DNA sequence: TTTCGTGCCAATTTC
DNA sequence: ATTGGCACGAAA
């Protein structure tokens, strides 16, 4: 079954393994955020509703009154995405809320409802996203990028030894809210526990608890465990618990039961420890020293005395012994804290802790985050509040809260966005258990630990952080008591929230012009994900970890597809097949694998998720069944590889392109490559230029449908029908009657873009690639975009390419081109530039646009139309006026001399400038566009006028359209009951057309009346002037086309990393050819292949060939008639080719005009499909090349052009898909001689555009140096450069043949004394 | 004027920061001589005096004490220490570099017809560079009468200003350098030809010092004005004055690539070759017989070989004897000068026979005919490999036919050590380590296999038995000679490519054991990501 | 080239000759640079006779 | 930072041209004093013997002033 | 009291 | 981030 579109011309797939998860759509990640961000849920968790019920209600510190939130709407936007674009407007719509004002009444309980008055107001304007994925900012796309940051919870780190000299590890933790501030604790070389807020000065661990109302037997009983002493009147009687003294050394005698098991100077073993077990040994004797180190749990006081023996934590010691036994105290708590398993940290922090109350802790916070005030109780306990426990202040989000209660291996997912006692006492527990022993760090580049924000996430906070500024005028503003007659409009304004709109959609470091060079470079740019930007990292403070290949990128990021340089490893790009959770982390899909068959349910898993199981690999065989017929499968199980039985296998991979992101899944031969050449080519293949012509790889891998469709680019069915009208600029479908709404008209209109801009400046452009009457279907491809054939990517052309060294003219990457590639246009493109004039107000009248410009002669004016605007059509080089336009410089004064000049040459010629729009000094082109945007209220010249009565042609046309198909339908009912009635059918087809029947008229009327009132509607949208700017009157905009062709020193490039410039163009009787007399295109450098290793070009080579033979059969068998049934029997024979592949074509199913449409687009190549990892075998190209009567080794005998004489080896010759890269000369070459210079520095300006110098840096200075040569630094130094009079002698003497210079002194210098003096110190020359 | 204000579209007369840091400290001046002339009370007075400060503070370094002060766009005002000093200050951006006149810049492409003191300029960019130069010689020789005469003419662009052009370009030095400059020879002097197009021409054998290739470089040209300058352009600076390395002392001149691969096929023999075993009169009717098509670039001939020595004073003596040797030895021969054995060519040519060869005929000659020899060698090499029409094909990459039973023997000694570990007789560190070498062992032998395959071919003799002689493979070639390739990439392109490691650096236990003639799977693929990005990254930040 | 001047109501002190690390001014009367920095911003007195 | 670019006026076009002739010092120096008194119309702004006042030599007559204003008056533009 | 350990702060990072 | 120098506090 083959779609519409696939049938025109079918590629031949060389996969062979079945497909059971369809690729995506690719631009899912962009749209389902700005969906959730607008809209509206019913229980709040995403969007504009959450942050309104974030901040609403708002109410007054008296609590008399109160705004509450009710709901919010958008509104309809005033243009749609072309027409903002074509004026230069934002793509937004309003937003309308409701909101609802209170009233509360005093001597009252509570509050008692006065009055409430509700109303909406109006938010300002939100930015909508486009069918795309964009943003129409400014007339322009730009794209948001989503981010990769850090997700909020508690990670637990360590340093390795490198922050103190002994190499010891100091474990840490830190808890990191969405909103609020971080709070760290730490270790130290003396095992002393530390907590740190903000990152600020230090703190030892107890101050929080002591602030959180703990005393010190509180601290000591939840982190240590109590041991009992009982004075059982001998000696303190002990009980011991077996499992206490493992690892331990007695240092007294141990006995029970009458029986010594451990003696004076033995230790404890385990056999010691199972036998007491076994045993139950309590009652222990142990001297008078055992307590000589052992720390008090609790206080104890004498009944008598009444006085406090001992404080809590405190080692005891003989005369605290006597005392306690003199005492008549039975009991003793004491703290276990064996230096193996339970060290002793909270005792040492609590040692080095001076507070020992609640408010002393608080008054050191306080000076710790505020010092160099007085403290005040009310101050710090309103700020420790604040600090953790407020949620205005401290958001702990649901993503956070998940991630908290995980890392403390609790049950409940849910729960508060704030901290707590518990949540805080839990953390230090397992850092201690941590640093103990028990217990791994986190590993922060997983990608289980990293979080995906997207625009909608971005946008809801940029939302909430103007709220809450709207929020603060609110409250600032009503503590006025005026509530009987103010009104919520006129309470709130809009000016903070539409400020922070625009400038995140706008000057956002993540908002970024679309990338508009062909459309793998907008998928790509859509599809990416950067660490930088605000809230992330920054590529100097990096590092080489976070730029590593993690194992959990495995199905979630490409790993070969990244920019080289700076950035490399900071910015990503997603893969084919992943996702994101609820919680922003990226997944995957894969296959159950139960009872060991591979069953087809698709589960998506997280890197968390994923560690836990055994997951086959893509490249595993199966059977009729899916059983694995591998004994030992290889599979990753905990971030490693390694091989596993057929019945420890739990998922399976969907398939072997689910690891490459987009771009690097568009490389033929991709598992033959260098993973460094491949992410080169990856690189090189979205910079490419659309040229004049598209042509298909003809060697692929079966992604460049789903890339040209999931695009923008093209024109894609909405609805099926027939072809009504095909045009170059317009394409009209008849709907079927079974798609079609009642009471419509059922046609879609589809308008194409001719020859428009792009950001590039370079040309976008659609062509039908439909013809009159033939059937389409919903989703079909009607139009073809830029760098697209037939609904296919095209972005290059196929090359006959040679392997062979050539003179010379391909050393070092080379590429040498024959004259016959530049004869055929073949790499040639359309480059757009636009140019503006705007016409402002002054003070001694208006500029005026017009043609009549005195100074200038008649034939500058030649091109200018009535209204002194350049004709459409018109050539124009460097210095044309484009815009004529006169500035005024009248004044009263008139002195004799301006009386006879005006005599004589007229009024007009003076009291008037000449400051019209030119076209830079080397620029060409043909103007093809002329836009005039007027400000309303100014009159409206006569192109304006024009331009306006072209605009409202169309929308007649297309309305015309619609009530010719309705009033015709009106008609055919109104004719069958006329005839019904009973009449003459003659006199009816003689009459005119104007001829229960009242009704029908009056249905007639109606729809007249609707259709004028939409292009009444239509014209007055059409008419609607401008707002441009405070003091601009007029603006006009220009648009010129050129046309460059391929030359010497522009680059070209393939898929497989291989690039290189133009060295030569050859002519065609010099190029090799083969015994045919047919030569190739381009002649390669085979020595750049075998460093490189990337292979798959050779392959590619090889198979291009063999296609263009296939091709080249189907030609010949079509130039001589022959029948169908010998061309449908050699292209199933072509089709059927391969080894057990996926794919089956039969053409008894085809009529035999649809077989010859398919061999007439098979006559230039059969295109080939080979996808990464499962791809084509070389005995597969092998049988290929036989089929078309082909030598098998890819090898053929070629001639010198030049001699004629034979080379001595076979040359490899085949077919390349070559690529035109955006790096053109015409834009690298620049010189000059001298120009403009600095105002402060006196030196050159930089820039060809600013027609500036070469900077000359330190590192020539210091080459100059090495040589000794003094006199050219000397001249670089002075004369080329700030020093003003030898510029001016250097330039006197070389036109006088004089070669000699005056030096002088650089006005640099003189620059750097005035401003060390302006610093108040006194530098001067002597002598 | 080295304050100036900022004019813009629609009449803003915008400030800039040092001016809004002299008007804050004006306006907190003014008002406190105000209140010190009005007697202001004590308490207002302090705090506009430590305004005061704070602004003086402000204006000569913002943010070095108290926090900076912003502009609009909440960036810090810049202030008269920042002009001083950093990257962006007056030393490094306008005092030790600065931007010039009289220079240019442009993609470069390569010239094989170049001499080695000759490059390539366009001549839209020479009517530039040299705009005052046609001025001078358009007023010299009565075209034009006055400046404005010649202006227009160069503007016009008439067809005698570039004969003017070609007679002002004639011996005057243009450098060339390319960023960035790491050592002295990034910048080199060179005799300009005038060429149609825009990008610059380079000679090849200069590529090395400059570090550049030809796929999308830049370079810039500089125009030395005064005497001295051009000639220390041409007496310091000039291509022909830089052969041997200042930091070592080798030679930078070394030939490669397309001219290694071409000198050494054209010298080496061929067991059976045509018109082998005749005896020829000297080189020329070796070249004779080869352009006719009568005998073979390889075949082993007797030639007439004549050899000048110097002698004791100094005086070439010629000796003249038969020398066996090939076509085209012999024809080689022909572009040695003659104080050189027939010793050094009588071989086959890799680099460093071609490095020898350089250095030793510099050593015993000098340095005219050195550069004469090397203009000649890259011609000959550019010619020949274009002639022997050396190009890759999918056959080349062989594969030993003996790999697989060495993967199976490895796999069936790793499974009898994990079985014996699973019975407990070894511990896990030991046992990883031994697997570990087992796969190293067999990687060796792979390679082993591999090449002994790779590097010998049969041949039939004139009797007609056979022979085993080195290989004509192409990559084979390529590696031998050393101009593209080592043993370890031939290895991973025809042999298992081996043990990879993590980031971390701990190796993987299994190893890839497919090379790229027959791809990789997806496991394979990823694990080599790892090391790939790792050495990517470790150059982008070093 | 020609510059102007301000005259200043108050002394003023540079800070070049204050807040680099070692001190000119607090080097040369021989106080911590704390005492200094409190004595100039108007935030504790200093005897001078 | 912004420190804006130099543009040429109608007197910079006039002494490029006048540093360009063959001049001698004092017809230099006539050269300088005329072109000094030139409006942005192009128009003399004081006669003659104002310029030979500025001059201040006393062995000049105005033939010379006379003499160098004819051929300033023939640069471009003409007039 | 004098000497040594320890925290704070400034200056550096391509073209 | 890293490194070096200066103040501050604690050791014998
Ligand atoms: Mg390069």
């Amino acid at each position: 079954v083959y779609s519409y579109t696939e049938k025109k011309r079918i590629r031949k797939d060389f996969g062979k393994r079945p497909q059971v998860l369809d690729v995506p759509y690719l631009l899912s990640i962009q749209l389902d955020s700005f969906q959730k961000f607008i809209e509206q849920d019913p229980e709040g968790q995403y969007g504009l509703e959450a942050a309104f019920r974030s901040v609403f209600p708002i109410q007054s510190y008296s609590g008399n009154s109160e705004l509450q939130y009710v709901s919010y709407r958008l509104g309809e936007p005033v243009f749609d995405v072309q027409e903002c674009q074509i004026r230069g407007v934002t793509y937004s719509a309003p937003l309308r809320v409701k909101l609802r004002l209170v009233i509360y009444e005093r001597e009252a309980p509570e509050g008692t409802v006065k009055d409430i008055k509700e109303q909406e107001v109006y938010m300002g304007e939100i930015p909508l996203m486009t069918d795309n994925g964009t943003f129409v900012i400014n007339g322009t796309e730009r794209v948001i990028v989503s981010q990769l940051h850090r997700s909020p919870g508690v990670f637990f780190d360590s340093d390795k030894g490198k922050t103190h000299s002994s190499g010891k590890v100091l474990y840490n933790a830190r808890i990191i809210p969405y909103r609020g501030s971080w709070l760290d604790f730490e270790f130290d070389p003396k095992d002393n526990l530390f907590v740190r807020i903000d990152r600020r000065r230090k703190l030892p661990a107890t101050i929080i608890l002591r602030a959180l109302n703990y005393t010190t037997e509180q601290i000591l009983d939840l982190f240590f465990e109590k041991v009992i002493f009982e004075i059982r009147d001998n000696k303190l009687q002990m009980e011991l618990v077996p499992e206490r003294l493992r690892g331990e050394t007695a240092s007294f005698d141990i006995e029970a039961n009458g029986k010594v098991y451990v003696e004076k100077g033995r230790r404890i073993t385990a056999r010691h420890i199972r036998q007491l077990e076994k045993d139950d040994v309590k009652l222990i004797e142990v001297p008078v020293e055992y307590i000589a180190g052992k720390v008090v749990a609790k206080d104890y006081i004498d009944e008598s005395t009444g006085e406090l023996i001992c404080a809590a934590n405190m080692e005891l010691s003989l005369d605290l012994l006597a005392k306690l036994s003199q005492s008549g105290h039975k009991r003793i708590e004491t703290l276990f804290t064996n230096d193996l398993d339970h060290g002793p940290y909270i005792s040492e922090t609590l040692r080095v802790d001076p507070t020992n109350d609640r408010l002393s802790a608080l008054v050191e916070i306080y000076r710790m985050m505020r010092p160099g005030e007085p403290p005040t109780r009310e101050a710090a306990e309103s700020l420790f509040e604040n600090l953790f426990f407020s949620e205005d202040r401290y958001d702990l989000s649901a993503v956070g809260r998940m991630k908290f209660n995980r890392s403390l291996l609790r049950e409940e997912i849910e729960g508060s966005g704030i901290l707590s006692k518990d949540d805080i006492i839990d953390v230090m527990k397992k850092l201690i258990d941590i640093r103990n022993g028990k217990g791994e760090v986190d590993d922060i580049d997983h990608l289980g630990n990293r979080r995906i924000r997207s625009v909608g996430e971005m946008a809801e906070n940029q939302f909430r952080v103007g709220l809450v500024r709207v929020e603060r005028a609110v409250k600032e503003r009503l503590s006025l008591g005026d509530l009987d007659t103010l009104m919520p409009q006129d309470m709130i304004n809009a000016k903070p929230i539409s400020a922070a709109v625009k400038e995140f959609f706008g000057s956002s470091q993540l908002s970024q012009f679309m990338d508009q060079n062909n459309p793998l470079s907008e998928i790509t740019h859509k599809r990416r994900i950067s660490a930088l930007g605000p809230g992330g990292l920054t590529r100097e403070r990096a590092g080489f970890e976070v730029r590593d290949v993690h194992p959990t990128h495995y199905g979630r990021v490409c790993p070969i597809e990244t920019p080289e340089g700076p950035n490399i490893g900071l910015i990503n790009s997603l893969s084919v097949y992943a996702q994101t959770n609820e919680y922003g982390f990226l997944e995957t899909p894969y296959r159950k694998v139960t009872d060991g068959v591979v069953t087809d349910e698709i589960h998506y898993l997280s890197a968390i998720e994923e560690g836990n199981y055994v997951i086959a690999q893509a490249n595993s065989n199966l059977d009729e069944e899916g059983h694995f017929v591998e004994d030992l499968v290889t599979c990753r199980s905990k971030g490693e590889s390694s091989l596993f039985s057929r019945d420890q296998v739990d998922y399976m991979d969907v398939s072997t392109q689910q690891v490459v992101s987009v771009g690097a899944s568009l490389i033929p031969f991709l598992e033959h490559d260098d993973a460094n050449r491949a992410l080169m080519g990856a690189n090189m293949q979205r910079q490419a230029v659309p040229t004049l012509r598209a042509d298909k790889p003809l060697v692929g891998t079966g992604m460049e449908r789903a890339v040209a469709v999931d695009s923008g680019v093209t024109a894609v069915a909405k609805r099926g029908g027939v072809v009504q009208y095909v045009d170059a600029s317009r394409i009209v479908i008849k709907v079927n009657e079974d798609e079609m709404y009642p009471g419509e008209a059922g046609i879609d209109i589809y308008n194409l873009t001719k020859y428009t801009r792009s950001n590039q400046n370079t040309c976008i452009n659609q062509m039908p690639c439909v013809s009159l009457g033939e059937p389409v279907e919903r989703g079909d491809v009607l139009a073809d975009g830029p760098s697209t054939d037939l609904g296919e990517l095209a972005l290059g052309q196929n090359m006959r390419v040679a392997f062979m060294p050539w003179n010379g003219y391909n050393f070092e990457d080379s590429i040498l081109v024959s004259e016959r590639v530049v004869q055929e246009d073949r790499f040639t493109t359309i480059h757009i530039q636009e140019l503006a004039c705007v016409s402002r107000d002054t003070k001694l009248g208006p500029e005026e646009i017009t043609a009549d410009i005195p100074n200038v002669g008649e034939a500058a004016l030649s091109k200018l139309d009535e209204s002194g605007i350049v004709y459409i059509g018109a050539e124009v080089t460097g210095g044309d006026i484009l815009v004529g336009k006169v500035t005024p410089k009248g004044e009263t004064q008139l002195t004799p001399e301006e009386k006879l000049l005006r005599a004589i040459f007229g009024e007009k010629a003076s009291d008037v400038k000449d400051s019209s729009l030119r076209v830079p000094n080397g620029v060409s082109g043909t103007v093809i566009d002329v836009q005039v945007f007027t400000r309303d209220g100014v009159e409206k010249d006569k192109r304006a006028l024009e331009i306006e009565e072209m605009q409202l042609k169309q929308a007649k046309k297309d309305l015309s359209e619609e009530l010719q198909i309705l009033e015709a339908g009106l008609f055919s009912r109104i004719r069958a009951v006329l005839v019904a009635g009973g009449v003459e059918a003659e006199k009816l087809d003689k009459l005119p057309r104007d001829r229960q029947l009242e009704q029908l008229a009056e249905q007639y009327d109606e729809l007249k009346h609707e259709f004028e009132k939409k292009l009444e509607a239509k014209r007055r949208k059409i008419t609607q002037g401008d707002d441009l700017a405070p003091g601009v009157l007029k603006i006009v905009k220009v648009y010129l086309a050129v046309k460059r062709r391929i030359q010497p020193g522009d680059k070209m490039a393939g898929r497989h990393g291989n690039k290189g410039v133009i060295s030569k163009i050859n002519p065609i009787e010099d190029m090799p050819y083969d015994e045919n007399g047919t030569p190739v295109d381009i002649v390669l450098n085979p020595l750049g292949v075998p460093s490189r290793m990337n292979i798959g070009q050779i392959l590619e080579t090889h198979l291009g060939m063999a296609a263009k033979g296939i091709g080249d059969k189907i030609n010949a068998m079509l130039k001589q008639q022959q029948e169908v049934a010998k061309l449908r029997e050699f292209i199933q024979r072509a089709y059927d080719l391969g080894a057990d592949v996926r794919q089956k074509v039969d053409l008894s199913t085809f009529s035999d005009e649809e077989v010859m449409r398919l061999a007439e687009n098979l006559r230039k190549g059969m295109p080939i499909a080979t996808p990464v990892f499962d791809g084509a075998k070389e005995a597969e190209i092998k049988e290929l090349l036989k089929l078309g009567d082909l030598p098998t080794s890819g090898q053929i005998r070629l001639y010198d052009g030049r001699t004629g004489e034979q080379f001595e080896r076979p040359v490899t010759v085949g077919y390349m898909y070559m690529l035109k890269l955006n790096h053109l000369v015409d834009d690298k070459m620049h010189a000059r001689s001298t120009g403009s210079y600095s105002l402060v520095t006196q030196q050159p300006l930089g820039g060809k555009a600013q027609f500036g110098g070469q900077r000359f840096g330190e590192m020539e200075v210091w080459a100059l140096e090495a040589y000794g040569a003094a006199y050219t630094l000397q001249e670089m130094l002075t004369v080329k450069s700030d020093d003003v009079n030898g510029r001016t002698k250097m330039y006197k003497n070389i036109v006088d043949g004089n070669h000699q210079m005056e030096p002088g002194m650089p006005e640099s210098f003189n620059v750097l004394l005035k401003e060390i003096r302006s610093l108040g110190i006194n530098i001067e020359l002597e002598d | 004027d080295l304050r100036p204000l900022v004019p813009l579209d629609g009449g803003r007369f915008a400030t800039s920061d040092l001016n809004d840091l002299y008007r804050r400290v004006i306006n907190r001046n003014n008002r406190l001589k105000r209140l010190l002339d009005l007697a202001a009370p004590d308490i207002i007075v302090r705090n506009e005096k430590r305004m005061l400060q704070e602004a003086v503070d402000a204006l000569l370094d913002n943010g070095r004490r108290g926090r900076a002060i912003t502009g609009s766009n909440k960036r810090p005002l810049k202030s008269l220490a920042d002009m001083i000093k950093g990257k962006q200050g007056r030393f490094r951006q306008n005092l030790l570099g600065k931007r010039v006149d009289y220079s240019g810049r442009s993609v470069i492409t390569v010239g094989p017809y170049l001499r080695l003191h000759q490059c390539g300029l366009p001549k839209k960019m020479a009517l530039e560079l040299f705009k005052p130069f046609i001025y001078g010689k358009l007023e010299l020789r009565g075209l034009a009468t006055t400046i404005k005469a010649a202006k227009k003419m160069v503007e016009r662009e008439e067809a005698v200003v570039w004969d003017i052009l070609d007679e002002v370009i004639r011996e005057h030095p243009v450098l060339l350098n390319r960023a960035p400059t790491l050592h002295r020879l990034g910048i080199q002097a060179f005799e300009p030809v005038l060429i149609e197009g825009k990008a610059i021409q380079l000679h090849p054998l200069v590529c090395a010092a400059y570090n550049a290739d030809f796929d999308g470089d830049q370079m810039a040209v500089h125009v030395p004005l005064t005497l001295e300058a051009q000639l220390e352009a041409r007496a310091l600076m000039m291509s022909t004055n830089n052969i041997l390395s200042p930091a070592n002392g080798e030679p930078i001149i070394v030939p490669s690539q397309d001219v290694v691969l071409g000198l050494y096929y054209m010298t080496r023999d061929c067991v059976n070759a045509k018109g082998e075993g005749m005896v020829l009169t000297g080189p020329k009717e070796a070249e004779r017989l080869y352009r006719s098509g009568l005998a073979s670039l390889h075949a082993r001939v007797k030639v007439r070989i004549t050899e000048y020595e110097k002698d004791a004073n100094g005086e070439l003596v010629a000796k003249t004897s038969l020398k066996d040797t090939t076509v085209g030895r012999a024809i080689l021969w022909m572009i040695v000068p003659k104080g050189l054995p027939y010793s050094i060519v009588n071989q086959a040519l890799g680099k460093k026979a071609i490095s020898k060869m350089l250095n030793t005929c510099y050593r015993i000659l000098g340095l005219k005919p050195t550069v004469i020899f090397a203009d000649q060698i890259m011609y000959t090499g550019f010619a020949y490999a274009a002639r022997s029409g050396a190009s890759v094909g999918i056959d080349d990459m062989v594969i030993p036919e003996k790999k697989h039973e060495i993967i199976s023997e490895a796999e069936a000694e790793v499974a009898e050590i994990q079985e014996q570990f699973q019975s407990g007789l070894v511990t896990a560190g030991e046992r990883y380590n031994k697997v570990i070498d087992i796969w190293a062992a067999a990687n060796d032998r792979v390679s082993k296999a591999m090449m002994d395959n790779l590097q010998t071919e049969t041949v039939i003799n004139r009797d007609g038995q056979e022979e085993k002689q080195v290989s004509f493979n192409s990559i084979y070639m390529m590696a031998d000679s050393g101009a593209r390739g080592s043993a370890a990439q031939i290895r991973q392109l025809a042999g298992m490519r081996g043990l990879m490691a993590k980031p971390d650096g701990s190796i993987i236990e299994t190893p890839i054991t497919a090379n790229f003639r027959e791809g990789l799977n997806v496991l394979q693929y990823f694990i080599s990501t790892h090391g790939a990005r790792k050495g990517l990254a470790d150059t982008a930040l070093k | 080239e020609r510059m102007g001047h301000i005259e200043l109501a108050s002394p003023t002190a540079h800070i070049w000759f204050l807040k680099s690390l070692p001190s000119r001014i607090g080097l040369l009367l021989d106080m911590p640079l704390r005492d200094i920095e409190r004595v100039l911003y108007f935030e504790s007195y200093v005897v001078i006779e | 930072v912004y420190q804006g670019e130099t543009t040429q006026t109608l007197q910079d076009y006039l002494m490029w041209q006048v540093e360009l002739t063959p001049f001698s010092d004092t017809d230099r120096a006539i050269a300088t004093s005329i072109v000094d008194a030139v409006d942005e119309t192009g128009y003399l702004t004081v006669p003659l013997e104002d310029i030979l006042e500025s001059i201040g030599d006393e062995e000049i007559d105005i033939d010379e002033v006379e003499a160098v204003l004819k051929r300033i008056q023939r640069f471009d533009p003409v007039g």
